[PDB]
C-alpha cells in the first residue's frame, strides 16, 4: 500500500505457519505482552483481529544473534557511570542484570543524579534501585517500539488501544498524487522511508550529469557514471500508485548515500503518508455525528486527497473442442461504435478513457449447434445471420471501474512467447483511474482517530478563520475525551505553532518555560518541521508557551489565542460562532477504505453451480448474505412474506426467480414462492 | 433615531487587495451583508480556466515527456496555477513551443487575441538538451469549478487530456464589523469588506459582479403575487 | 428516510427502471431497455426518481443482535456512493462512522413492501423490544445542544432585575418574538432568567390549576413565566398541549419526556418531535461552543501533595516489608488499598477543580458520552493497571496522560490494553453461542391465545416498607412490576379496589397503588399461563416495542432471546454464571437449603461443618456435611432482623437458603415446587443483569424459563 | 538539527536525549 | 428432527432419527424457513393468513 | 393534532391501526387490496370480471399499496378473518 | 457567466398577518446567501412607529402598584408595548388615555392625535376598579427594528416618566430554512422557505417586498461600482 506498509511486513515476526502454531491451538497467554519483550519485539503495533498477539513486529534496534534470538543493544553502566560502549544481550542475558530507563537524569560525566532509579528487573519488576546497582541502561526511549509504532507523535499521550489503531492504519495510507511531509514529525519518518527502499539513493558520490523524468545520470569522482531509472506510474501489488520522482537538477553535487529522488508517499526523503489539514474542533450541524468528518471543498479542487489507483485485467484466446478463441474487432451484433475505441487487432486503444461495460479486447469462442436454445435458433432464423457459430466473450470493464487505458501487453504462441499449454493469445489492460476524495471515503490521523467523510461542503459554507481562511477538516469534539487519544490534540497544537513560528522574548533572559528547549527551538519561521521523539520532545510546559508567542500573519495580528482557540465564523449565516475553537493543522492521511471500491449492488447474476444460490464478493457481482442472525431479526418482527421472499424467489429458487423478474418487466404482481433447490440437494445428500 | 442612505467606500492595500466599507448599516446588519457578498464572491464570479490540454508526445496523464524533469501530471498540476482571462467566452487555443536547455515559463505561451496570462513568471517545466515541449491548452469561460470532461460526454478524441477547471478568479475574501453599542439613541454597524483577487480581474470588479449577482437575486422578493 | 446513492438505485431497481423505460417510450423494447440501463442514458436518471416513489427499502448492520438490527426507511435519491443514515437510529445498529458497511434489501412482493411499511418502518420501532425505553433520542450533540440552551444562568447578560429606585423592573418581555429581537440585536442571552407572558404554551398543571383550573388552558390565554429564552423554544418543540417544564435537559430528563411521549401521545408525534429534538441539538450543539484543547483539560492543584503523602505511605509499607513484618502476598494488597485512596483522592481534586464552564466536564455531565474515570485518567492520573495475570499491579501510573507517561508506565499499560482487546472476541463467541442457544429453545413461543382465563399469577413486591412507616420505592419496580398485567384486584385498607383485574400497570396506575398503602401485587404471568403451546397475550403484558398489548402470533421467544443476548457483551458471577443458570447445571456455588421447616442445630467445628434440622412437625432429625470453607447467608429470620447469622436455634423456613453462594436449581425443584424454582432463576438470571448497568425486563426471563419445565420424567410407567 | 548524516531536510528536534546509537 | 440437526449434533441427531423413524410434522419457524413456507408467526399464522377483502357493496358510478 | 404526514408515513400509522385488529392483519389487508388494484391495472385492456378499480382518486403515478392503505384509512373495504 | 433561470417566489397564507414564502429553487448554495440576509432585513429594517415611554398619573418613586386598577405596573407596560401604532408624522408624538369609573380599559378608548392610527382597538390594557380612574401618556416614535428599554433613559423627563421597549419593526418573528430541489439532474438545488409573522400594520407580502427594495438598494451601492456582466 505505501512504502512503511512494505518495510513492516518485512519486519514482521509471526507465530503461525509449521512448526509454530495452529490459530485454534492458541491461548490468552501467548497473545499477551511478555517482560522479555522489551527492545525485541513491539508491545503495540499488532493486528486487532484474529491475529492479535501471533504477529508482532521486530523492534527498532533489535537484531538476530546465529542461534535464532532476538537480541538489544544497552549501554554499559560500570559503576553508576554511563559509558559510550554498547553491547547486544539477548533475552536471558537481560535477566541476569538490572538496566536503567531510557530517560534517566544523567551528570555529564555519566553518573546519576539520583541515588535510587527506575530501573527493569527479571520478572518483570519495575522499581527504585541504588545508582551502584545499575549494571546497562536503554539506548533510546523508543527501544521498545516499532518502526510504524515509533512514527506517532505525541504517542506517551495515547492509549494503548488508539495507538495500535494509529500504527496499524499508517499502513493503509494511499500513496497520493503529490506528497506533503508533516510538520509535526518524529525524526523516523526519513530513516523509515530510506530503509523501506522505494526511495533513490545515491550510491557513489558525483554531480548529477543528466536528469529526466525517466532516468538520473551522476557522474563519479574517478570517472564512472550510473544512472538510476524512475519507475513511473507502475501497479503496485493493491492497486496503488507506486511512482518515482527526481529531486535533484542539473549540476548538483550530491554526497553518497543521499536521496536524490523519491517515490510513493514521500517528500524530500520523509514518509509522506498523508497531508497537513486546518482542523477546527467542534460540531457542525450533526454533520460530524460521532466521528463523521465534515470536508473542505478545496480538497477537491486542489487534489489535495485525490490519489491514482490502477488496475490489472487480463484474458487469453485459448484453444477449445470446435475450433480456438480468437481476440478480433468483429464481433456478432455489436455496432461500430462500441468497437470505437479498439484498434484492428479488437484491443482497446492507449489513453482511451473506459467506463464500465465497454469492451477491452474482443474475443469470441466457437459454439456449437447442438448448444443453442431453441428460442435462440428460431431467433437465428428470423435475422438471416448464417455463419455466426461464434459467441461473444470479449473482456469488459467491471461494475464500478472507470479510467485511462495507460499499458497494453500482448503476449502470442506465434509471437515466440511461451504461454501454457492450450492458449493461443494473452492480453493484459492496465487502467489507471485518478480518484479524487468522496463523501464515505475513510479517512484517519496517526493516533487511532478514524472516520469517514459525512459531507464535503463547498469552500463558503466553511468555518473560516478572522481573514478568510476556512478550515480544511471539521473534527467533532465528542469523540475527542473517550478515546484518550489527547495527542491528536497536543499535535493540533504544535501543528499551528509550526504552519506559523514562533519568537521567544529573549529580552530579560530565556523565560522559565523554554529553558530545556534547545536554541534552535526558540525562533520559528512559518511552516517550519519539527520532530517529537517518542516518550520525549516536546513537553505541555514548553507548548503551553509556544502557544503564546505564535508569529502574526501577513496583516499583523494573531489569530489563534494562548489557549490554543480562534474565533470562528459561520460561513451559512455570517455571525462569529459565540465561543472560541481550537483550530490547528493535523496530520490526516487517506486509507485504503474508499467507497469507490467498497460500495457494491446486485439486481440479479450470476448464481454457484451447486447450491443455486448468488455468488459472493464484490469482485465476482454476488449478492448480500442474509445470514442466520438476520433471519431472527425477520422472525422478531413477524414479518413471515418477507422471510419467504428472501429465502426463495430473490435466491434459491430455480424458476421463482425468472417468472419474478418476468412478473416485474411486465408490470404483474409478484408470483407464489417455489420449493428451494438447497433443500433438493440436502435431501439428495440424504440420500 | 432615523435612516440615512448606507455608503460605500473602497479602500486600495495592493493592485489585488480592496477593503470596501459600508456604512451606517443598522445594528447586527453587517455581519450577514459582509457574508453575502463574501459568499458570492468565493463562488458565482465569472472567470477564464483552462479545460483541456494536448501534448504531441503523450496520449494520457500517466506518462513522460523525453527531456523534462516533470511527469505530465506534474505539468498539469504546475498547469493548475495557471490564471488567464478570456473576452470571447467561446472555446479557444493557446500554443506553446519550446526547445531545451531551460525553463518553460508561462510566458513561453503564446495567447491568442482575447486572452492573455497573468503571470508569466510561473514555473511549467524544466527541459535539458533533449527537452522539446509542443502543448495546446483549450481555454473556455465559466465560473466556480468544474470537474475534469469525461472523453465520453464531450466529442473529444483520445489525444486531448481534459483538466479540472477552477473559474474563480477572487483569491481570499473576509471581513470585520464595527458596532456603536454606546447606549443612546444612535446605533450603527459599519462592515468592512476584504476582497483579495488573481490578477485576473481588480477587487472592485469582482464586488460589483457580487452586486450584480445579489441585486438581480433578491429583486424576486419584490415582485408581488 | 434513507440516503442511498443513484447508482445503487439504478442497478437495484433494474427491472422496474426497464418497466417504465419502456412505458414512456424512451425505449422501443424491453431488450433494449436493459440495454438503456446497462449504459446508463441520461433518461433512467428521471425514471429512477418515479420508480423508487414510496417504495420501502431494508437497511441492515451485521451483527444483527436484535429484530432492530434491520429497518425499513424510504429511500431518497442522494449524489455520491454512501449510505445517508438517520442520527436517531444509530443506537438500535450500534453503528458508529468510522468506516462501517450496511447491507440494503428491496422487498419486491405487494405483502413484503406492506410489513416494511407498517411493521418494520423505523418511525414504527422508537421503543427498545427489550425494556420499553426509547432509542431513537438524542444520543451526544443532541443532547449537548439541548442542554446547553436549557441551562439558566445567572450573571447572563438581559437577566431579570428588580425594580428598585427610578427604574422599573428589567428584564421583562411581552412576547417571545420580543426576547428572540432582544438577544439578535444583543441584549438578551437565551440562557439568562426572564419572564415572559406566554400565549402557546400550556402551563405546568401545577399553575394551570391556580390560573384556570376549572378548564384546560386555551391556545391564546396567557400566562407568566420565569424562564429562560431557550427553556421556551424548547418547550415550542414538544408542542401545544403539553405541560410546560421548566427543568436543564439532562439526558435523562429528555428520556423521560421521550417516555410519556410514547405513553400518552400517538406514534406519528412521538416521530416528528424527536426530529424536531435533532434538529435543535445539533443547531444549538454547534453553537455551543464545546472544544477540547489542552488548556481545558485542567491537572489537580494539589497533584504533589497527594502523589507525595501517598508515596510516603508507600515507602512505610515497603519499609514493613523489609522488616518481614509484612507478607509479599500481603504487601501487594496493602499498596493496593493505598493507591486505590490516592487515586479517589486525585478525583476528588478534579472535581472540585474543574469549572462547570469546561467542556470536557459538561459534555460528561451531559450524559451525553464519556465517564468521569475517564476525564481523571484524562488529567489526574491512570491509576493501578492490571498485567495479564488478573491482578493489580503494586506500582500504579501516576502520571496522567496530559503529563505524559514514561517508557516504563506505558510498557506496563499494554499489559492490560492488549489483554482487554484480546478477551473481547472470545467474549462476543460465547455470548453468541448462549444466544443462538437461547433462540432455538424458544423459537416456537408464539402468542396464540387473547386470554388463558387462568386467575394464576404471582406476588410481585411493589414497594419495600421502611421500619418507621410510610413507602419506599423497590429497585425491581421497572423490570418486574411495570408493563405487567392484573390476575387480581388491587385491595387496600378500604374495599375499595385502586386497579381492576386485567389491566395494563401504566406509569400513573402504579403510583394509584403506591399512594393507595399497597405494597403487593397478584400480576398475570407467562410462567402461569395454562395453554396447550403458545402462550396467551393477556398474560404476556403490554408489549415493550409496541406500547400496547402483545398482537397475536408474535413471536415474543426470538424477541426474548435476543433482549437477553444483545448485551451479554458486556458481562465478566458473569457470563459463566448465566450459563450455569440457563443450562440449569450443577452450580460451582453448590449451595446448602433447608429442606424442611423447623429448628436448626449448629454443630459446627474446624475439622468439618455439621448441621441437622429437627423438623417443626413430625418428621426426623435431616442431617448435612458442608466443608468449612463457605459461610452461613445472613437470613431474614423470625426476629424481623435481616443480618441474622444462622446459628442453632433459628426458626428458618422449607426452601432456604443455608450458606452463601448459588444454591443448586435441580434441589430447589424437588423442595419448593416448579412455581418458585422459576422465580429462583429468573430473579437470579435478573442480578446478573442488573449489577453490570443492563435492564432486561423479567417477561423475556419468564419466557425462556417456561420451556425448561415444560418436561416432566416419568417414574412409574 | 536531527538525523544530520545523509543531507536531509533540517527538521528540529525537541530532543533532551542524546542519541547513543543510530538505528 | 430437522429443527434439531440444523442446532447440534448432527450426525447424533440424524442416527437417532433414523433409528425411530421420527417423521417431523413440518410446522414451526426453523422447519418453515428450510423449506421455505411461511412462518407459522406474524402475518405467517392461519387467522391473518386466509384473509378475503372486498368493497364494501359501494361503489363508483363510473 | 398532528403535523401533516410527509412521504411513506402517510397514511398515519395510528389512524391506519384503528380501522384494524393488529399490526399484522393490517399488512395482509393491505397487500391483498393491493394486489386486487393492480390486477385491475393490468386487466382493464382485457379480460371481463376486472377486479374492482381505485377507490378514492389516485395521485399520478402513485403505488397501489399507496392507493390501497389510503382507501383503508377512508373506510372503504371490509375484511374476513 | 453562464444562465440561472426559473427561481420563482411562492407564497402560503397561514393567517391572514403570516405567511410562508418559497424561493425555489436556487443554486447551490444560494439559499443561505440571502436567507439570513432576508430575514434580518426584515426584522431590522422596516419603518414603523411604536411606544418609546409611558408616564402614568399617581405613579411617582414607586413603579410597584397603580392604585385603583388590578394590574400592577410592569403588567401595564406589557400589554401598552403590543400596541399596534401606525404614524405618518416621522417626529415623536404624545397620546393621553384616560378613563375613570369601574370597567375595562381598551386601546379604543384612547384619543389619537391626528396622524397616527391604532389598529387594535379591542386590545385588553387594565381592569378599572370600583370608582378607578386612570390617566397615562404615552409617546409614539418611528423607527426600525427594537431599540432596547433604558435607551430612551435621557428622553424620559424627570417626573415619573418610564422608558419602554420600543418594538418598531411591524414583523415579530421570522425564520428560515434551507431544503433540497432539482431540476434537471444534479438534486442540491436550494429551495428557501421564509415563515414571517408580522403585526396587522402590513401584510407579510408588503413587509418581504420593502425588503427586497431595501436590499436591491443596498446591492446597488456595490453594483454601481463597474457595472460587469453576471448570469442571470
Ligand atoms: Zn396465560
Amino acid at each position: 500500500n505505501n512504502p512503511l506498509s512494505g518495510l513492516t511486513h518485512k519486519r514482521r515476526l509471526s507465530a503461525l505457519g509449521p512448526g509454530g502454531l495452529s490459530r485454534e491451538r492458541a491461548g490468552l497467554e501467548v497473545r499477551d505482552v511478555h517482560p522479555s519483550h522489551y527492545g525485541r519485539m513491539c508491545p503495540i503495533e499488532t493486528p486487532e483481529g484474529p491475529n492479535i498477539g501471533l504477529i508482532g513486529s521486530l523492534s527498532v534496534y533489535a537484531r538476530v544473534n546465529p542461534f535464532g534470538f532476538i537480541e538489544t543493544p544497552y549501554r554499559k553502566v560500570v559503576d553508576g557511570v554511563v559509558s559510550d560502549e554498547i553491547v547486544y544481550l539477548t533475552a536471558d542475558e537481560e535477566d541476569r542484570h538490572v538496566v536503567a530507563q531510557a530517560n534517566s537524569p544523567i551528570d555529564a560525566d555519566g553518573r546519576f543524579v539520583e541515588p535510587r532509579v527506575l530501573v527493569r528487573r527479571k520478572a518483570g519488576e519495575v522499581e527504585y534501585v541504588p545508582s551502584s546497582e545499575v549494571d546497562y541502561m536503554d539506548v533510546s526511549p523508543r527501544q521498545m517500539v516499532s518502526v510504524a509504532t515509533a512514527m506517532i507523535p505525541f504517542l506517551e499521550h495515547d492509549d494503548a488501544n488508539r495507538a495500535l489503531m494509529g500504527a496499524n492504519m499508517q499502513r493503509q495510507a494511499v500513496p497520493l498524487v503529490r506528497s506533503e511531509a508533516p510538520l509535526v514529525g518524529t525524526g523516523m519518518e526519513l530513516r523509515a522511508a530510506i530503509d523501506a527502499g522505494d526511495v533513490v539513493v545515491a550510491e557513489e558520490s558525483g554531480v548529477i550529469e543528466e536528469v529526466s523524468a525517466d532516468y538520473i545520470t551522476v557522474m563519479h569522482d574517478n570517472g564512472t557514471r550510473r544512472t538510476y531509472r524512475m519507475r513511473k506510474f507502475a501497479r503496485s501489488n493493491h492497486g496503488t500508485c507506486a511512482n518515482q520522482c527526481p529531486i535533484v537538477d542539473a549540476g548538483d553535487r550530491v554526497e553518497a548515500g543521499q536521496v536524490i529522488a523519491d517515490g510513493p508517499c514521500t517528500d524530500d526523503g520523509e514518509m509522506a503518508l498523508g497531508k497537513n489539514l486546518l482542523v477546527a474542533i467542534m460540531p457542525w450541524e450533526g454533520h460530524n455525528y460521532e466521528d463523521a468528518i465534515i470536508l473542505s471543498n478545496r480538497l477537491v479542487e486542489e487534489d489535495v486527497l485525490t490519489s491514482i489507483h490502477i488496475e490489472e485485467h487480463e484474458i487469453d484466446a485459448r484453444d477449445t473442442k470446435l475450433g480456438a478463441e480468437e481476440i478480433t474487432r468483429d464481433i456478432p451484433n455489436i455496432s461500430d461504435e462500441v468497437l470505437a475505441d479498439l484498434d484492428e487487432r479488437g484491443i482497446v486503444r492507449i489513453g482511451a478513457e473506459v467506463r464500465d461495460g465497454d469492451i477491452l479486447v474482443g474475443k469470441v469462442t466457437p459454439k456449437g449447434e447442438t448448444e443453442l436454445t431453441p428460442e435462440e435458433r428460431l431467433l437465428r432464423a428470423i435475422f438471416g445471420e448464417k455463419a455466426r457459430e461464434v459467441r461473444d466473450t470479449s473482456l469488459k470493464v467491471p461494475h464500478g471501474e472507470s479510467g485511462k487505458v495507460i499499458g497494453i501487453r500482448v503476449f502470442s504462441r506465434e509471437d515466440e512467447d511461451e504461454l501454457p499449454a492450450g492458449v493461443n493469445e494473452l492480453v493484459r489492460v492496465y487502467v489507471a483511474q485518478k480518484r479524487k476524495i468522496s463523501d464515505g471515503d475513510k479517512l484517519a490521523g496517526r493516533h487511532g482517530n478514524k472516520g469517514v467523510i459525512g459531507k464535503i461542503l463547498p469552500v463558503e459554507d466553511m468555518p473560516f478563520l478572522a481573514d478568510g481562511t476556512p478550515v480544511d477538516i471539521i473534527l467533532n469534539t465528542h469523540g475527542v475525551p473517550r478515546r484518550m487519544n489527547i495527542g491528536q490534540i497536543l499535535e493540533t497544537h504544535l501543528g499551528w505553532c509550526a504552519h506559523s513560528g514562533w519568537k521567544v522574548d529573549a529580552a530579560k533572559g530565556v523565560p522559565d518555560w523554554a529553558a530545556r528547549l534547545p536554541d534552535e527551538l526558540l525562533e520559528a519561521q512559518p511552516n517550519a518541521i519539527v520532530s517529537t521523539p517518542v516518550f520525549d520532545g516536546a513537553q505541555e510546559a514548553e507548548l503551553q508557551g509556544l502557544l503564546s508567542c505564535t508569529l502574526p500573519n501577513r496583516d499583523g495580528d494573531v489569530l489563534v489565542d494562548a489557549d490554543g482557540k480562534a474565533m470562528l465564523f459561520d460561513g451559512r449565516s455570517g455571525e462569529p460562532f459565540p465561543y472560541p475553537v481550537t483550530v490547528g493543522y493535523m496530520y490526516i492521511m487517506k486509507l485504503h477504505h474508499l467507497v469507490d471500491d467498497k460500495i457494491h449492488a446486485r439486481s440479479t447474476g450470476p448464481y454457484s453451480m451447486i447450491t443455486q444460490q448468488p455468488l459472493g464478493g464484490k469482485a465476482q457481482f454476488g449478492g448480500q448474505r442474509f445470514g442466520e442472525m438476520e433471519c431472527w431479526a425477520m422472525q422478531a418482527y413477524g414479518a413471515a412474506y418477507t422471510l419467504q421472499e428472501l429465502l426463495t424467489i430473490k435466491s434459491d429458487d430455480t424458476v421463482g426467480r425468472v417468472k419474478v423478474y418476468e412478473a416485474i418487466v411486465k408490470g404483474e404482481n409478484i408470483p407464489e414462492p417455489g420449493i428451494p433447490e438447497s433443500f433438493k440437494v440436502l435431501l439428495k445428500e440424504l440420500q | 433615531l432615523i435612516s440615512q442612505r448606507p455608503t460605500l467606500s473602497e479602500d486600495v492595500l495592493t493592485d489585488n487587495r480592496s477593503q470596501f466599507v459600508i456604512e451606517p448599516l443598522e445594528p447586527g446588519f453587517g455581519y450577514t451583508l459582509g457574508n453575502s457578498l463574501r459568499r458570492t464572491l468565493l463562488s458565482s464570479i465569472p472567470g477564464a480556466a483552462v479545460t483541456s490540454i494536448r501534448i504531441d508526445g503523450v496520449l494520457h496523464e500517466f506518462t513522460t515527456v523525453p527531456g523534462v524533469k516533470e511527469d505530465v501530471t506534474e505539468i498539469i498540476l504546475n498547469l493548475k496555477s495557471l490564471v488567464v482571462s478570456s473576452e470571447e467566452d467561446e472555446p479557444v487555443t493557446m500554443y506553446l513551443r519550446k526547445q531545451g536547455p531551460g525553463e518553460v515559463t508561462a510566458g513561453d505561451i503564446v495567447p491568442p487575441a482575447g486572452v492573455t496570462v497573468h503571470n508569466p513568471g510561473m514555473h511549467i517545466a524544466t527541459l535539458n538538451d533533449k527537452g522539446k515541449l509542443e502543448v495546446e491548452l483549450v481555454v473556455e469561460r465559466g465560473r466556480g469549478y468544474v470537474p475534469a470532461v469525461q472523453n465520453r460526454a464531450s466529442g473529444a478524441e483520445i489525444g486531448r487530456i481534459p483538466v479540472d477547471s477552477i473559474y474563480s478568479p477572487v483569491l481570499k475574501v473576509t471581513y470585520k464589523v464595527d458596532a456603536t453599542r454606546v447606549e443612546q439613541r444612535t446605533d450603527f454597524d459599519k462592515l468592512i469588506l476584504d476582497v483579495e483577487t488573481k490578477n485576473s480581474i481588480s477587487p472592485r470588479d469582482a464586488l460589483a459582479s457580487a452586486g450584480k449577482t445579489l441585486v438581480e437575486l433578491f429583486g424576486l422578493a419584490r415582485e408581488l403575487n | 428516510q434513507c440516503g442511498l446513492p443513484k447508482l445503487m438505485a439504478l442497478e437495484l431497481f433494474k427491472p422496474f427502471v426497464m418497466k417504465r423505460l419502456v412505458d414512456l417510450n424512451h425505449a422501443q423494447n424491453i431488450k433494449s431497455a436493459k440495454r438503456m440501463v446497462e449504459r446508463q442514458r441520461p433518461q433512467v436518471w428521471d425514471v429512477l426518481e418515479e420508480v423508487i416513489a414510496e417504495h420501502p427499502v431494508l437497511l441492515n448492520r451485521a451483527p444483527t443482535l436484535h429484530r432492530l438490527g434491520i429497518q425499513a426507511f424510504e429511500p431518497m435519491l442522494v449524489e455520491g456512493k454512501a449510505i445517508q443514515l438517520h442520527p436517531l437510529v444509530c443506537e438500535a445498529f450500534n453503528a458508529d462512522f468510522d468506516g462501517d458497511q450496511m447491507a440494503v434489501h428491496l422487498p419486491l412482493s405487494a405483502e413484503a413492501q406492506a410489513e416494511a411499511r407498517i411493521l418494520m418502518l423505523s418511525s414504527n420501532n422508537i421503543l427498545s423490544p427489550a425494556s420499553g425505553r426509547p432509542l431513537a433520542m438524542p444520543r451526544l450533540d443532541m443532547v449537548t445542544g439541548l442542554y446547553y440552551l436549557t441551562t439558566e444562568v445567572p450573571g447572563d447578560t438581559g437577566e431579570y432585575q428588580p425594580a428598585s429606585g427610578d427604574h422599573p423592573e428589567t428584564g421583562v418581555y411581552s412576547s417571545p418574538a420580543e426576547a428572540i429581537m432582544a438577544a439578535d440585536r444583543g441584549v438578551l442571552s437565551v440562557r439568562a432568567k426572564i419572564k415572559v407572558r406566554l400565549t402557546q404554551l400550556r402551563p405546568p398543571v401545577e399553575i394551570e390549576a391556580e390560573l384556570f383550573g376549572h378548564s384546560g388552558w386555551q391556545p391564546g390565554d396567557a400566562w407568566m413565566a420565569e424562564t429562560t429564552l431557550g427553556r421556551v423554544m424548547f418547550n415550542e418543540l414538544l408542542p401545544l398541549g403539553y405541560p410546560f417544564v421548566n427543568k436543564q435537559m439532562h439526558k435523562k430528563v429528555q428520556a423521560a419526556i421521550i417516555n410519556d411521549l410514547a405513553e400518552r401521545y400517538p406514534m406519528i408525534v412521538v416521530a416528528q418531535t424527536v426530529d424536531k429534538l435533532k434538529d435543535a441539538g445539533f443547531y444549538w450543539a454547534t453553537r455551543s461552543g464545546v472544544t477540547v484543547s489542552m488548556a481545558d483539560v485542567l491537572v489537580p492543584p494539589r497533584k504533589k501533595e497527594i502523589l507525595d503523602h501517598y508515596e510516603e505511605r508507600a515507602d512505610k509499607v515497603e519499609k514493613q516489608f523489609q522488616r518481614g513484618a509484612l507478607n509479599h502476598d500481603e504487601r501487594n494488597e496493602a499498596l493496593v488499598e493505598i493507591w486505590k485512596e490516592a487515586t479517589d483522592e486525585v478525583g476528588q481534586a478534579l472535581r472540585e477543580h474543574y469549572p462547570d464552564d469546561n467542556p470536557i466536564i459538561t459534555i460528561v455531565d451531559s450524559g451525553a458520552t464519556g465517564n468521569f474515570t475517564q476525564t481523571r485518567t484524562l488529567a489526574g492520573m491512570k491509576g493501578l493497571v492490571t498485567n495479564p495475570k488478573g491482578e493489580f499491579i503494586p506500582r500504579p501510573v501516576k502520571s496522567s496522560f496530559r503529563e505524559g507517561l514514561t517508557v516504563l508506565e506505558y510498557f506496563i499499560n499494554t499489559h492490560g490494553a492488549r489483554k482487554g482487546l484480546a478477551d473481547t472476541a472470545l467474549r462476543t463467541a460465547d455470548s453468541g453461542y448462549l444466544t443462538r442457544r437461547l433462540v432455538d429453545v424458544s423459537q416456537d413461543v408464539i402468542v396464540r391465545e387473547h386470554d388463558c382465563q387462568t386467575e394464576r399469577g404471582i406476588v410481585v413486591e411493589l414497594a419495600e416498607r421502611a421500619p418507621d412507616g410510610t413507602l419506599i420505592r423497590d429497585p425491581y419496580i421497572e423490570t418486574s412490576a411495570y408493563a405487567r398485567t392484573l390476575g387480581t384486584d388491587a385491595v387496600d385498607e378500604a374495599g375499595n379496589v385502586i386497579v381492576e383485574r386485567g389491566q395494563d400497570l401504566g406509569d400513573p396506575e402504579i403510583d394509584a397503588l403506591l399512594a393507595a398503602g399497597i405494597t403487593q401485587v397478584k400480576v398475570r404471568s407467562v410462567l402461569t399461563c395454562a395453554t396447550s403451546t403458545g402462550v396467551c397475550a393477556t398474560c404476556y403484558g403490554r408489549s415493550m416495542a409496541t406500547g400496547k398489548l402483545v398482537d397475536i402470533g408474535e413471536a415474543v421467544g426470538i424477541v426474548a432471546a435476543q433482549s437477553i443476548g444483545e448485551p451479554g457483551t458486556q458481562l465478566t458471577g458473569g457470563l459463566p454464571r448465566v450459563q450455569e443458570l440457563f443450562e440449569a447445571r450443577v452450580p460451582r456455588g453448590k449451595a446448602p437449603i433447608a429442606d424442611v421447616t423447623g429448628r436448626v442445630r449448629l454443630e459446627d467445628g474446624e475439622r468439618f461443618y455439621k448441621i441437622t434440622i429437627v423438623p417443626d412437625d413430625g418428621g426426623e432429625e435431616v442431617v448435612y456435611d458442608k466443608i468449612s470453607k463457605r459461610q452461613r447467608l445472613r437470613v431474614f429470620k423470625h426476629e424481623d432482623g435481616s443480618e441474622r447469622v444462622l446459628s442453632d436455634g433459628d426458626h428458618v423456613e422449607v426452601g432456604q437458603q443455608l450458606m452463601e453462594g448459588s444454591a443448586d436449581p435441580h434441589e430447589v425443584l424437588r423442595v419448593q415446587g416448579p412455581r418458585e424454582v422459576q422465580i429462583h432463576l429468573v430473579r437470579e438470571v435478573q442480578e446478573v443483569y442488573r449489577a453490570q448497568g443492563v435492564s432486561i425486563h423479567d417477561k423475556h426471563i419468564e419466557v425462556i424459563v417456561r420451556q425448561m419445565l415444560r418436561r416432566v420424567t416419568i417414574i412409574d410407567s | 538539527s536531527n538525523n544530520s548524516v545523509p543531507g536531509a531536510p533540517n527538521r528540529v528536534s525537541f530532543a533532551k536525549l542524546r542519541e547513543p546509537l543510530e538505528v | 428432527w430437522l429443527s434439531a440437526a440444523s442446532f447440534q449434533e448432527t450426525t447424533r441427531v440424524l442416527t437417532d432419527a433414523a433409528i425411530n423413524c421420527r417423521s417431523d410434522k413440518l410446522n414451526g419457524l426453523k422447519e418453515n424457513v428450510i423449506i421455505g413456507k411461511l412462518i407459522p408467526a406474524g402475518t405467517g399464522i392461519n387467522r391473518y393468513r386466509n384473509i378475503a377483502v372486498q368493497p364494501t357493496e359501494e361503489a363508483r358510478a363510473a | 393534532g398532528y403535523d401533516t404526514p410527509l412521504g411513506i408515513t402517510n397514511p398515519p400509522i395510528d389512524e391506519l391501526l384503528d380501522r384494524v385488529s393488529s399490526k399484522y392483519a393490517l399488512v395482509i389487508y393491505a397487500a391483498k387490496r393491493a394486489r386486487q388494484i393492480n390486477d385491475y391495472y393490468n386487466q382493464l385492456g382485457e379480460g371481463i370480471l376486472e377486479y374492482v378499480g381505485p377507490l378514492v382518486e389516485p395521485g399520478l403515478q402513485e403505488k397501489p399499496l399507496s392507493i390501497a392503505l389510503r382507501e383503508i384509512h377512508a373506510d372503504l373495504l371490509e375484511h374476513t378473518e
